[PDB]
């Protein structure tokens, strides 16, 4: 497809040989359309943790470390180690997240991870037993006023929705625990969906704003 | 009084913050929509 | 839960316990037959003066709608309940404030181009843009202190909401059709029953289609 | 070029 075209581009600017550029493409192919897989991995970059591992048979098998102290990231699959610098592990996870990550629909129903709250917020909402639940207002909006970066939703807080005295809320695909149930989707959104969030993001090098492309 | 505003106001002040971007084009369009009906 | 509500909400009006107890088994049927009654509201709207439906019982709801002499008449079970034009729309705000069904957040919806801007949709059409929209928010309040409300909150599919694309004030009877529900469930059921339906009839807001004052 | 904002910004400065 048109999409694989542009993911092998993306993969041309890393300090990296074409024998291991095969290899992240790979990787990438195969976390990006397990849409849980890519999470934790994102969870783990967001928490400095240090290693990730998502492996299986008929070499399935992906183990990434992140080595935070040297800038040094390695991803293994199938005995060939790829390494690369921590700079250079962000984007090539967020040019898999532009290209290949799949989009929730609009009025997505999702519970969001509470873990990500600060602790006054989270007894707030305890007292009163508010779970964090939200629907997707909004997809991949343009950061202004420079328009270089994205946000992977707009969301407002279910049940109560969106609201004229309540702002909606920008939030990243990491916060995401569970989707509870997907959109409406037809062939107009997925043309809509790869010529604004895919192809035209892409040609401008607008990718999502947590990889901190600078 | 069912609805808890205050404090959902304060997780959107506090998600928001975490982001690079203004969202004060939310109540521009609130405050300015409500007068002209 | 609701229906000893929905009777207290017909002593606002000025017609005999008879008659009360007639538009009290019309607004069951009605509102819970979605299609039907947003037709009744379409008719409203475009001041048709004859509407016609058939009850859950399969007696005829008939309402006839006469708007120079500012009264209705409601036909049910051979009984006619006279009633102003005033009481009319007050006995359908109650109505639809604490029976009428409420769409979920996310619901996706089919705009009746009609009912939307008039030369825009020329816009739309020039782009093959369909009139798609998805449920954001519902039963808004602009402010504080507001005595009516706006039944749904809308952005353009699939677009959605974004710094530069405001969303849309709707009315119900601006849905022509429901492609797809959104996510439910009890703790929408329960915020629902009490913020849309009890805290608003404590406060006298109902929707403002209605115009009520 | 994707999105035709004025568009969708005039549908609701119409119906609001």
């Amino acid at each position: 497809g048109e999409m694989d075209i542009l993911y092998q581009m993306s993969l041309n600017h890393l300090a990296v040989i074409e024998a291991d550029k095969e290899v992240l493409k790979q990787v990438g192919l195969s976390l990006a359309k397990q849409e849980e897989a890519f999470r934790e991995l994102q969870l783990i970059l967001f928490n400095h943790e240090h290693s990730y591992s998502h492996h299986g048979i008929l070499g399935s098998s992906i183990e990434i470390l992140l080595h935070w102290e040297q800038n040094n990231v390695e991803v293994m699959y199938l005995e060939t180690k790829v390494a690369l610098s921590m700079i250079d592990f962000r984007r090539w996870l967020a040019y898999t997240d532009l290209l290949l990550s799949p989009i929730l629909p609009l009025g997505t129903t999702i519970e969001l991870n509470k873990d990500l709250l600060p602790a006054a917020l989270v007894t707030s909402m305890n007292e009163i037993g508010m779970p964090f639940l939200a629907i997707v207002l909004g997809r991949r909006l343009l950061l202004g006023p420079e328009d270089r970066e994205y946000i992977d939703y707009l969301v407002s807080i279910y049940p109560y929705g969106l609201r004229a005295d309540v702002n909606p809320i920008y939030i990243s695909n990491f916060f995401i625990k569970k989707v509870l149930q997907e959109g409406y989707s037809d062939a107009i959104d997925e043309q809509y969906i790869e010529n604004q969030y895919r192809k035209d993001y892409f040609s401008r090098n607008i990718v999502s704003e947590i990889y901190n492309v600078k | 009084g069912s609805t808890p505003v205050e404090l959902l106001a304060n997780i959107s002040n506090t998600l928001n913050g975490f982001v690079r971007s203004n969202i004060s084009w939310w109540k521009k369009f609130i405050t300015d929509s409500k007068g002209k009906r």
